């Protein structure tokens, strides 16, 4: 007999029949070797979709530029992917967008996004995701780049008195006008740097292999930028995310009553003969189509009456993007017949040794060597991941409100590379004129759609962000299994956490009650088999069963234990926003409870209660700098006791306000508290010897 | 220390060149960067982590002097609980743990516990004299609303909460006494008759301020009525396909200007030295003034 | 936002005269908030005590007021007395004084900008020139007493610290005494520079940006593209060309599971609570399972290396029976987990050249084909059929239950509980927790050295709580730095059935002895493969009890939908009195389907969550975005949509892509050839 786990889907929806075919149980795909192949397939490949020739020298890069925009050969195979846009076209939609809506369009949102610039302190550029730093030019957290950033201003002329992003960007726009810098290296040396390297450093972006990428054979690269291009590109997302919340078709932000409101509205508004068809579409190849050129015009436009400062500010970030350098990785590896010897050969040498190679290796690498630096490469017509997404999906609403003028028109729906067309015609062959009218304008604007994973069809039966939506049904977002317990961090965190994940996949996701109760017993499970704690009725006899066994017949009440002392479940799904502990103070015994919440224990001392806080050893496979900074956290800490709550406002002084206030308080507990003359004068003695020291 | 030997190691540990030029001539911002720092990356696997170190024979980093003051060295069969190695802090044993939960002294903590916590308290009190009855198993749909899910009674906006906890706690580098804040004022009139002595830590009173009177805004989706004592069991109280509900219920002072050679004299003594002097006021973050008592 | 937090210190009515001064200014922003502070710095100058006595007032405002009027009270108040002017427009009027009143507020120290106000008039005006900081650096005639001073300085103060507040330090600057850029060297030549093509700067550019208009010459360009095209959509009630996907005519794919499932034979002991650790239950069943009955010939059934796993085999037995869980070194573990088998990695420092010796380079060639395996249904089947041994997985307790919905969700957890224990899933979940657990803890306490660790179970038999024995695996001395590393795990076998050439292509079957069965003793063999795990690998079969959640997830989605169409409390019956279509027969397919129970249906649910679990990898990946499109093209046939399609000949190049040699992909493509079969045996879009 043979047996088919499909068949069910022979007389039910789509709707709860697609959680069966996500794979999302197992362990996610993860990468091998370098990713260099990837970024010179990339390269190489955008280049390839340039459909160009005409270059310009460079006097400013050693490297040659080819440009993107206007420069057409109009090859017989348009159906492949091309990098050029038409700029008075996408104008034409900029002007053919804002007569939609209102007039004073971008003078009002640049009113209020050039009203929330100068409001900014610049340790938002701290709040990221893993960065570059160039100082030994490997990728660090957001903190660390800022600080050895900042510690390089102050390190090699003058001091930082700016504390704010306008200053700190014109600093940096000084730094640009330095001739030389000095940093550190390595046991601190400090060596220097001319002009054109910190060109070619500030401008280079670094490319690695987007690892837990669930959905693709081929692994696609990923890319982090340094720290001197984030807050401008911090100044472009404010003002496109303004410009997407003041819009009604885009989803960057509820997603679902939109597409009810469109659905809705434009079914509301057919002829006697006119008729609907949407189409499922995904754009292919969506990073490798957007020059920042067109950021560039477009930038140009939206600030045409705004300022004067931020006319010439939202014109940096495009233009740091038009000649940025691109990591070749770490090289690759070459072995003889035998397969025992194996040299590796970095991205430094590659040139030298071109001839150890295969054929795909050298189709990629001939094709991209006049465009090489000698560690790097270059590229100006690129938009990587980690880059301007809220600022496409205007270029989605833009091609999503043309006008060409019968009454047969579109409209829809834009996410980051998934788009949902509602096509409103009359007949099948002006259906293809209005679709091919639609890959007219995407096509010359330069969103290339694919045209093997689009469909289409009369009513709603279509894909938005893997949400597949039917006739009157919703099916839900896949969740995440793994995001359930990665809290790791104590004894009673671990599970209240856990709760906090459910409550809240609970609230946003369908997430059915059984499968929420099983799930919570799951991570239940899992909780006592990470810690080894199991109930006193089961005969479990490990090294910590045996006091709690031993000790059982002290307790009372025997259910006013805790799941991580040794006790059964009681909370419940009416009992998730509610952790374990507050639950079952109100059947503790009083020894018990007198016992366990002693803040005087030696494992707590040296957003829950905390009563079984415990911190375990660190391994044992740049260390001043975190002793001397944290002497200043513990120092500044101690003498002002409420200071993690409270922004630390005032920027005159540290030091000052901390002699005064060791002479205040001082002062305050002595003239009616302790009084004598040793402590006073001694203490004065301290503070007049520090200041002194610290003068001079 | 009790503020004596803080000005010691103040005195001893500002001999640094780099410290005098990164306190008073470098970045005050940086603090805020000081106190995000630390080279913890990602730690994409903690619980994996954790399992390693419950794997291990002494993982636990605990204190040394309480548990040599009260405890056991080894159990009553061979269960080791104790190391020799180093500072001074002992690796140690959950068994340890739980033998401080079985066989620990005793600290009466009822009031203290049962003063903190009370917004969770009361959320378990509200939970266990509810009532619910049938349900529905029909279709229901409503958009996502913005619903502060508290029953608050004072209702402040996320601004004057900071602020008000440091003008309670510590009111000299607090924030401004603003023109929203007269009836805050005479709301710190009533509570500084509270906070006043406590042996509770300060970042635990600013956690129980901050969090007994802040309405959470949330972005939720809703449905029926939107009354804020039951949209915290918004989770409990209906899904997608299912619906079930059958709930049928003092320094009013003044500072004038900097110039003259006022008496040293702090807000301690600031009531009895106070009307008809040239008084001096050190107010927080450096802002230090001569005081005026203006009627 | 400027006017939100502009509402809170400075007065409300004065938002809109001061924005009314804007009007009356220019494009300036921040100066607004200025203007406003400065208007309320009037507010507390010319409000209560403005000379009572002669009303008309001491201070003449005529500076933050409407730009028509200044002048025509400038000549009603001084028409009588007459003054003369100090070469600009006074802020203030005064007569009492009978000269100016300047109103000027500074952030920093008072000096600078009073020495240039100093060069601007001298001293011949009156100068008031206030601080945020406190200072009171004005010209001599002053103020006698008054609170304008007082309440000035505590608005001075107030609204520092609202700049103290958001950090508006920047902010505050007056145009003469923010809106110009840093304009450097090199970053002007670098924005002409990457200027488009038709363009020579970024000046001629922006000045073409501020004035475009849209022309009707777009269209020209738009049917311009339409006539250089050549693409039409694909209709599927005329054309419908959904074929069958090429299944590779290949080597059928093999046994490819890290252990066995339905091939396995094990033995069965009450177990013991002290005796727990797995050294302590590889002894005790080293004691219980006889191995002194366990002789194996050097001469294999088939495979390659005989000889080493013979004495690799005897030498863990020989090690097991010193009660000792550590092999000597030897050439056979020196040979079998890897030892000295490595590449030299040589960094670029030096190369030794030679003339042609070494020659050395790099070559990739990427994966194997292989057909489609037809031992898989027979697993699948075994996977859902009952064994008499009870519960498999370590579950925890059920909470205790209100009046609420926890009848129900207590109902569905106990019921779908109470059947997945029973299937020989359970038992293999069990297997892969514990074995993968102890490898595991032992991957981590002892890196370096090779342990012996079993492959086992437990489970409920008659109610008394036993355990099992599977199968010995060694550990290959795992030094896991990174989530990789690729640890060599040594997997000996027990099976009392006869192998296969064809499945069972990765072994090396010996034979073992007989077994015997109650129901004559039948035979027993060895089997023996070496394999690989990883870290990460590891992390997700450990934890692959979390399988429920999707199974779960799809019945009550089925129930909540069913009882959410008919809106009455029909939930036990409907567990019990509704059909589910699976399981066609070999021999015909046509409308020839098995309708089961649903309890059946979730045990096959946790069989293909199970097998989910393991066989993830990029082409069933891949495959399942795939086949979520060819369900979307299924389901716009339950309803006649008249879907259509532009490419239909690189969907296929990219799904036949992604189809190499995974047994779980070919399967599963070719039962959803089999269910386009059976949709074609009713609906009109497919082929034979």
């Amino acid at each position: 007999m043979e047996i088919n786990p499909y068949l069910l889907m022979l007389n039910n929806d789509i709707t709860s029949m697609i959680s069966l075919t996500y794979p999302y149980t197992g362990a996610p795909p993860m990468s091998h070797g370098t990713s260099t192949k990837y970024s010179m397939e990339t390269v190489s490949r955008t280049y390839s979709y340039s459909r160009t020739k005409k270059e310009v020298p460079s006097g400013i890069f050693p490297i040659e530029r080819r440009k993107f925009c206007n420069t057409i050969e109009d090859k017989e195979n348009l159906e492949k992917p091309n990098g050029n846009v038409d700029i008075n076209f996408m104008l034409s939609l900029a002007e053919m967008l804002e007569e939609k809506m209102g007039k004073g369009f971008f003078k009002f949102c640049a009113n209020e996004a050039e009203a929330e610039i100068l409001k900014m302190h610049f340790s938002k550029l701290t709040e990221g995701r893993q960065t570059y730093d160039w100082t030994s030019e490997r990728n660090m957290p957001a903190a660390t780049a800022l600080q050895l950033t900042v510690d390089a201003i102050q390190e090699t002329q003058g001091t930082f008195k700016g504390t704010t992003m306008v200053e700190y960007c014109n600093k940096i726009l000084e730094m640009m006008d330095w001739p030389e810098v000095k940093f550190k290296k390595v046991t601190l040396m400090i060596t220097k740097i001319g002009r054109e390297e910190f060109i070619k450093r500030i401008c280079t972006i670094n490319t690695m292999a987007k690892d837990g990428e669930r959905g693709k054979y081929k692994r696609r690269a990923i890319a982090t930028p340094g720290m001197g291009i984030r807050p401008f590109s911090k100044i472009v997302e404010t003002l496109a995310q303004k410009i997407c919340e003041r819009l009604a078709e885009s989803g960057l932000p509820e997603k679902k009553a939109k597409l009810k409101t469109t659905v809705s509205s434009t079914n509301s508004k057919l002829q006697e003969g006119q008729f609907m068809v949407n189409i499922t579409g995904d754009n292919s190849k969506w990073n490798e189509c957007q020059q920042p050129e067109a950021y560039l015009a477009m930038l140009a436009y939206i600030t045409k009456d705004s300022s004067n400062l931020m006319k010439d500010l939202c014109s940096v970030a495009p233009t740091l993007f038009c000649n940025k350098y691109v990591k070749m990785g770490q090289g690759f590896r070459a072995k003889n017949k035998r397969k025992t010897k194996e040299i590796v050969i970095p991205a430094k040498k590659m040139k030298e040794r071109k001839e150890l190679m295969n054929a795909e290796w050298r189709d990629l690498f001939e094709t991209i060597e006049p465009y090489m630096d000698g560690e790097c490469c270059f590229l100006g017509g690129g938009m990587l991941m980690g880059m301007f997404n809220m600022l496409s999906t205007v270029f989605g609403v833009m091609t999503l409100n043309y006008r060409e003028e019968r009454n047969c028109y579109w409209t829809g729906l834009q996410s980051s590379d998934d788009f949902v067309l509602f096509c409103i015609s009359r007949t099948w062959p002006e259906m293809e004129m209005t679709i091919l009218k639609f890959i007219a304008v995407c096509k010359l604007m330069g969103i290339n759609m694919s045209l093997e994973k689009s469909y289409g069809c009369l009513p709603e039966l279509f894909e938005f962000t893997s949400m597949f939506f039917s006739g009157d049904f919703v099916s839900n977002i896949a969740l995440e299994l793994p995001a359930f317990t990665t809290a790791g961090m104590n004894e009673g965190t671990d599970f209240t956490a856990a709760m906090s994940v459910i409550r809240t996949n609970m609230i946003n996701n369908g997430l059915s009650p059984g499968t929420a109760l099983m799930a919570l017993r799951i991570c239940l499970q899992e909780f006592r088999a990470t810690y080894r704690v199991h109930p006193y009725d089961s005969g479990v006899k490990n090294h910590r069963m045996k006091i709690i066994r031993k000790f059982i017949e002290t307790i009372e009440n025997k259910d006013g234990l805790l799941i991580s002392d040794g006790g059964k479940l009681m909370n419940n799904i009416s009992s998730l926003h509610i952790p374990e502990e507050i639950l079952k103070e109100d059947l503790m015994d009083p020894s018990y409870r007198n016992r366990v919440f002693n803040p005087r224990n030696p494992f707590t001392q040296f957003a829950v209660v905390s009563t079984h806080s415990f911190r375990t050893r660190s391994n044992r496979t740049m260390a001043l700098e975190e002793k001397r900074y944290q002497v200043v956290c513990n120092m500044y800490r101690s003498v002002f006791e409420s200071a993690d709550v409270n922004t630390p406002i005032g920027s005159m002084s540290m030091g000052e306000a901390i002699e005064a206030k060791i002479l205040d308080r001082a002062r305050t507990q002595f003239e009616n508290g302790i009084i004598g003359g040793e402590e006073y004068s001694e203490i004065k003695r301290l503070i007049e010897d520090a200041k002194r020291q610290r003068l001079s | 220390s009790l503020l004596l030997t803080l000005a010691k190691e103040y005195a001893n540990l500002t001999k640094d060149k780099k410290s005098c030029k990164l306190l008073s001539q470098g970045t005050v911002s940086s603090y805020t960067t000081f106190k995000k720092w630390t080279t913890s990356r990602k730690e994409k696997n903690p619980s994996l982590r954790m399992r390693w170190a419950m794997g291990s024979k002494f993982p636990i980093m605990a204190n040394r002097e309480i548990l040599e003051e009260a405890g056991i060295p080894e159990q009553w069969e061979g269960i080791d609980l104790w190391s020799k190695k180093d500072l001074g802090m002992v690796l140690a044993s959950p068994a340890a743990i739980t033998y401080w939960n079985f066989c620990g002294p005793g600290v009466d903590n009822s009031s203290v516990i049962k003063d903190v916590y009370k917004a969770k308290f009361m959320k378990k009190e509200r939970w266990r004299e509810t009532l619910w009855g049938p349900m529905n198993f029909e279709l229901v749909g409503k958009q996502r609303r913005v619903v502060e899910t508290q029953p608050v009674e004072i209702k402040l906006n996320q601004k004057e909460i900071k602020e008000l906890t440091m003008w309670v706690l510590f009111e000299d580098e607090a924030n401004l006494a603003s023109k929203f804040i007269q009836e805050n004022f005479s709301l710190v009139l009533s509570l500084r008759e509270l906070y006043k002595g406590k042996a509770v830590n300060k970042d635990v009173a600013a956690f129980m301020i901050a969090h007994q009177f802040s309405p959470e805004k949330r972005f939720l989706p809703t449905f029926g009525p939107i009354r804020p004592e039951r949209m915290e069991l918004l989770h409990c109280l209906g899904g997608d396909f299912w619906k079930i509900e059958a709930v049928t219920a003092v320094e009013g002072f003044q500072v004038c200007e900097y110039d003259p050679r006022a008496p040293l004299i702090p807000r301690r003594d600031l009531r009895l030295i106070g009307f008809g002097k040239k008084v001096r006021v050190f107010v927080g973050q450096g802002q230090e003034k001569t005081l005026v008592r203006t009627s | 936002v400027i006017r939100e937090i502009a509402k809170r210190f400075l007065e409300q009515a004065t938002i809109n005269i001061a924005e009314e001064v804007v009007r009356e200014y220019g494009d300036h922003e921040r100066t607004m908030i200025s203007v406003g502070v400065h208007f309320q710095a009037c507010c507390l100058i010319s409000d209560e005590y403005t000379l009572e006595d002669e009303t008309t007032p001491r201070y003449v405002l005529l500076e933050g007021l409407k730009r028509q009027e200044a002048i025509s009270k400038q000549n009603n108040i001084c028409s009588t007395l007459g003054l003369e002017p100090l070469r600009n427009l006074a802020d203030i009027f005064d007569r009492k004084t009978r000269r100016f009143l300047e109103v000027g507020i500074t952030k920093r120290e008072s000096d600078e900008y009073y020495q240039e106000k100093f060069n601007k008039i001298g001293n011949d005006m009156d100068i008031h020139v206030f601080t945020y900081e406190g200072k009171y650096f004005s010209n001599n005639p002053n103020g006698l007493e008054d609170i304008q001073k007082t309440r000035i300085f505590t608005f001075l103060s107030f609204v520092s610290d609202e700049l103290r507040k958001e950090n508006m330090f920047t902010e505050m600057y007056v145009t003469e005494e923010e809106l110009e850029m840093y304009k450097s060297k090199l970053f002007i030549a670098m924005r002409d520079e990457s200027v488009p093509l038709p363009y020579i700067n970024y000046e001629h550019l922006r000045t073409r940006c501020e004035t475009f208009k849209r022309n009707q010459a777009e269209c020209e360009a738009k049917v311009a593209d339409v006539a250089s095209r050549l693409k039409i959509k694909l209709e599927h009630l005329e054309e419908n060309k959904l074929r069958p996907l090429e299944i590779p005519k290949e080597k059928e794919a093999p046994y490819t599971h890290k252990f066995l499932m339905k091939d396995a034979w094990f033995f069965a002991k009450p177990h013991d609570s002290e005796r727990a650790q797995p050294q302590q239950i590889l002894y005790d069943f080293f004691e219980a399972a006889n191995m002194g009955f366990m002789t194996t010939s050097p001469k294999p059934i088939f495979g390659k290396q005989g000889l080493m796993y013979h004495s690799l085999w005897g030498q863990t037995k020989r090690a097991i029976k010193d009660k000792r869980n550590e092999l000597e070194p030897s050439e056979q573990r020196d040979f079998l987990c890897g030892i000295g088998r490595a590449s030299k990695k040589i960094q670029e420092d030096k190369w030794q050249e030679s003339r042609e010796e070494e020659f050395k380079q790099e070559e990739t060639k990427g994966a194997a084909k292989r057909g489609f395996p037809t031992w898989f249904n027979e697993e699948w089947l075994w996977a859902m059929r009952d064994s008499k041994i009870g519960d498999w997985i370590p579950m925890a307790e059920m909470p205790p239950c209100k009046n609420e919905m926890e009848d129900y969700a207590k109902k569905m957890c106990e019921e779908l509980e109470s059947k997945i224990q029973g299937t020989n899933c359970a038992r293999e979940m069990s297997k892969l927790i514990h074995t993968i657990g102890s490898l595991h803890t032992e991957c981590r306490n002892f890196p370096g050295k090779v342990k012996i660790v079993p492959i086992y179970c437990r489970g409920t038999l008659r109610g008394e709580s036993t355990d099992c024995l599977f199968g010995i695996a060694i550990k290959g001395k795992s030094h896991l730095n990174k989530d990789d590393g690729m640890y060599t795990v040594v997997t000996f076998e027990f099976s009392t059935e006869e192998p296969n050439p064809s499945k069972h292509e990765k072994y090396t079957v010996f034979e073992a002895g007989t077994v015997p069965v109650e129901a004559k003793e039948k035979k027993l063999f060895l089997y023996c493969r070496t394999t690989g795990m990883s870290k990460l690998k590891n992390d997700w079969f450990s934890k692959c009890r979390r399988c429920l959640i999707p199974t779960m997830e799809t019945v009550e989605q089925i129930v909540l939908k069913e009882c959410a169409l008919k809106e009455e409390n029909r939930v036990s019956e409907m567990l019990e009195n509704k059909r589910a279509w699976i399981a066609h027969e070999n021999g015909e397919n046509l409308t020839r389907l098995v309708s089961t129970k649903l309890k059946d249906l979730c045990r096959m649910l946790i069989v293909t969550q199970f097998y989910y679990c393991i066989y993830n990898d990029n082409q069933l990946e891949g495959f399942c975005n795939e086949q979520k499109k060819f369900l979307m093209f299924l389901q716009a046939d339950k309803d006649s949509k008249s879907a259509f399609t532009f490419n239909q000949k690189g969907l296929y190049e990219k799904i036949e892509e992604c189809i190499v040699s995974n047994p779980l992909c070919i399967f599963l493509a070719d039962r959803l050839n089999k269910l386009f079969l059976v949709a074609k045996s009713n609906g009109a879009k497919y082929f034979e």
